[PDB]
């Protein structure tokens, strides 16, 4: 499913039970695309490493 | 006649969204 | 009556197409 342009960075390891990876989107559409204050807030988790706290 | 509810007629993305956001109850009439 | 939606009147090769090409899934919609 993925396309031809995601640059797929590999970095390999020895003492791994499983295999993690992390998935990033910069913007880089030309319009306005501005990032929203850096999310310092405590209502929402920051868009960078979620941290899920949640069951309800 | 019955109608069908027709047209909004403006669209957008879907996006059910991903980023979540924790849901405190806004219970809190008066006291 | 009914009409059988007649003609479109212009002409072409079918060509069923030989040459393929990869087909990503364009479901990009904001995210």
């Amino acid at each position: 499913g993925a396309r031809s342009d995601i640059d797929f960075y590999l970095q390999p390891t020895l003492n791994q039970k499983g295999v993690v990876m992390i998935a990033s989107n910069y913007n880089d559409n030309p319009n306005s695309k501005e990032k929203p204050q850096t999310f310092d807030v405590l209502q929402g988790s920051q868009p960078m490493l979620g941290a899920n706290t949640k069951n309800l | 006649k019955k109608v069908v509810k027709q047209k909004n007629h403006v669209y957008t993305p879907v996006y059910n969204e991903l980023i979540e956001k924790y849901s405190e109850i806004p219970l809190n009439d008066k006291l």
